RNA sequence: AAUCCGGUUAAUAUUCCGGAACCAGAAGGUGGAAUCAACACGGCAACGUAAAUGAAGUUGGAGACGUCGGCGGGAGCCCUGGGAAGAGUUCUCUUUUCUUUUUAACAAACCACACCCUGAAAUCGGUUUAUCCGGAGCUAGGGUAUGGUGUUUGGAAGAGUUCAGCGAUGCUGAAUCCGGUGCGCUCUCGACGGCCCUUGAAAAUCCAACGGAAGUUGUUUUCACAUCUGGUCGUACUCCUCCAAGGUGCCUCUAGUUGAUAGAACAAUGUAGAUAAGGGAAGUCGGCAAAAUGGGAAUUCCCACUGUCCCUAUCUACUAUCUA
C-alpha cells in the first residue's frame, strides 16, 4: 500500500529519514529514526577513540563519569597510542634540556 | 493556510460574519443598512 | 516493560507502595502472568507451575487489587 | 500417522447420503499418489459405525483435498444449496444444512 | 531532548479514549559505594566496572560536512513451495482456481572493524568483484573495543484479522503455521576503491581531558529506587513535492469516475482515415502528400512504387442539419 508521512515537513530533507515497520494491526507505517550518534574522536591523531560508546551529544550527558572516559592519562580524549608518544616526546625533550643546561653552565 | 497567526483568525471571522443576513426584527426598528 | 524472573524480588516489588493493581493471566501454554503495575514499569513474572502461581497469588498482599484474565 | 475424519452423522439422518455411498466413492476417488485405491499400509480409510468416514495416513494429506473430493458427489446430486462441507475442528470436517 | 500500538467522529488524532513508554528539570529521602593510607580497584596491554570529589586557568571531541562506483548486511515489498480457512470451477480431467495467514515504540539478557599481547617474516605470504598491506612488524595464536545486526523474551494477545456459530451489540469456539529464496525493487548501515582540489558552512547545545584550589564527627557519590511538573501558537478542508502492484508499448488488480447541455436523423459540404481496374508522374513551376524500401549510379539519370494525373468511384466516423 502507498503511505504517506506522518509528519507535514514536505519536501523530505535530511533530517526527513524513515523507516518501513509492520504494526500489529498489520499496517506498514514510517517511523522516523533519529541520525545515528558519533563516538569521540582523539584530539592528537584522529581515529575515533576505543571504549566509548557512539551516542548523540545530548545523550552523552546521562551516561556515569566512567562510560564516558577510559582510565588512563588524557583518558576519552587522546587515544592509548598518542599517550605514549606524547609521553616519551616529553621526556626526551626534558633530557635535552637538561643535557643542554649542563653542557651551558659546563 | 494553517500556521496562521491569531489575529488573522480575528480578522477572517469578523470579514465572514458581515455577509450575514440583516434579521426581520432589526427592519422593524425604522432602519438599518448593508455594507 | 519489564520482566521479572526472580518471585521474591516481585514479592518486594507488590509490597512496595508505588504498586497499584496486579493482573493473573492464563496462556494456553499454563504460564500465569503475574503482570503488577508500576507507576513507570509493568512488572510481569511468568511462573511455570501452576500450583507456585496460586501459592503466590494469596502471598500477595490483600491490599493490592489482583484481577482475573484480562 | 495424522487422522482425518469426515462427520456423516447429518447425512444418515435425512438420507442424502448413505455410509456406502462415502465408502464407495472415497475408494474410487481416494488420488494418492495420483491413484485410487493406492492407499495401501501408509494411508488407511478405516470408516468406524455408520455415521464417520476416517482416514489414518502415514504422509501428509491435506484435508483441503477431502473437502474437495466431499464436493464431489455433493454437486453430482446437486444438493449444494441444501448441504455444504465446513470445518469443525482441525482434520474434522461435517456437513450443515440451511 | 523526548511516543508508540489498538480503538474512536457526521466532520479532528503520533493530539482524543484504552494500554504501554520516553525526555528534560527540580528538591529531599532510602539503600549502596570511597576516605585519620585525602579523593575506588583489576589487566603485560588495548581496557573493564554500580559508585570512585576536582576551584581558577588551559585544551580536546561531538554538533560538523564534497561527489561517484562496486561489494557486503538488514528490513519492507515482489516471487514461490507446502499448512489452514472460506469462496469457486468440476459428466469426466484437475491434491486444482481465487483470497487471507499481524506484532509497534520501548525494556531486558546474549550474538561480528580498529587496537593490544606473543611473534619475527621473502621459497613472499594473507586477500578484494575491483592487489592492498606487511621490520613504521606479515601470516598465525590469544585478547580489547566498536554491535551494523541477529537469538530469546517482555510489551502481547487481553489487541487486530479471517472463518464458524449462539444470543445491546454481546457471548462462545478455533486458526492466525513451517519454509525457500533472487544481478529483483524501495530504504538504511558497514567495509573499501576512485575522482577530487572545489581538500569539502556556522552557531546554539552536550561531553571529556590537563590542571590541583578546598576539605568519633563527618565528608563526598556523574550508583540504584521512590516523589513532582511540562506553558504559548499551528492542527478542519482544498492542491512545488512525497508514497507508486502484477503480467507481457499494451492488459489487469487496489482505487477512482460514467461527468463535459441532450435527442433525432445520417443528403449536399468540410475534415480525417481507408480501398480501387488499365496506365504509372502523362499532374503541377516540381515525386508536395501518400504507397514502395524507396533503391542504385553519377541536382540529374536508371529502376521500383503509388488516385499526383487520365478520372474519378465507394465506405466509415465526425462535422454540417433539425428538435428541447
Amino acid at each position: 500500500q502507498r503511505v504517506t508521512y506522518r509528519r507535514r515537513l514536505a519536501y523530505n530533507t535530511r533530517s526527513n529519514r524513515t523507516r518501513i515497520i509492520k504494526t500489529p494491526g498489520n499496517n506498514i507505517r514510517y517511523l522516523h529514526i533519529k541520525k545515528l550518534g558519533t563516538i569521540p574522536r582523539c584530539g592528537d591523531t584522529g581515529v575515533p577513540l576505543q571504549g566509548i560508546p557512539a551516542l548523540r551529544p545530548r545523550e552523552f550527558a546521562r551516561l556515569s563519569h566512567n562510560k564516558k572516559t577510559v582510565q588512563r592519562a588524557y583518558g576519552g580524549c587522546l587515544s592509548a597510542n598518542a599517550v605514549k608518544d606524547r609521553i616519551v616526546r616529553a621526556f626526551l625533550i626534558e633530557e635535552q634540556k637538561i643535557v643542554k643546561q649542563k653542557l651551558k653552565q659546563l | 493556510p494553517s500556521h496562521k497567526s491569531f489575529r488573522t483568525k480575528q480578522k477572517l471571522a469578523k470579514a465572514a460574519r458581515q455577509n450575514r443576513p440583516i434579521p426581520q426584527w432589526i427592519r422593524l426598528r425604522t432602519g438599518n443598512t448593508v455594507h | 516493560p519489564r520482566q521479572i524472573s526472580d518471585i521474591k524480588q516481585f514479592l518486594e516489588i507488590a509490597r512496595r507502595k508505588d504498586a497499584t493493581s496486579a493482573r493473573i493471566k492464563k496462556n494456553t501454554n499454563k504460564d500465569v502472568k503475574f503482570k503488577l503495575r508500576c507507576s513507570k514499569y509493568l512488572y510481569t513474572l511468568v511462573v511455570a507451575d501452576a500450583k507456585k502461581a496460586e501459592k503466590l497469588r494469596q502471598s500477595l498482599p490483600p491490599d493490592l487489587t489482583v484481577t482475573e484474565v484480562g | 500417522s495424522n487422522k482425518y475424519i469426515i462427520d456423516a452423522t447429518a447425512a444418515v439422518n435425512d438420507k442424502i447420503f448413505d455410509v456406502a455411498a462415502f465408502e464407495k466413492y472415497l475408494i474410487d476417488r481416494i488420488k494418492v499418489d495420483g491413484k485410487t485405491g493406492n492407499l495401501g499400509s501408509s494411508v488407511v480409510v478405516s470408516r468406524e459405525g455408520s455415521s464417520k468416514i476416517a482416514v489414518i495416513a502415514h504422509i501428509d494429506f491435506s484435508g483441503r483435498y477431502l473437502k474437495y473430493l466431499t464436493k464431489k458427489f455433493l454437486k453430482k446430486h446437486s444438493l449444494r444449496d441444501w448441504l455444504r462441507v465446513v470445518s469443525t475442528k482441525k482434520g474434522v470436517y461435517e456437513l450443515r444444512y440451511y
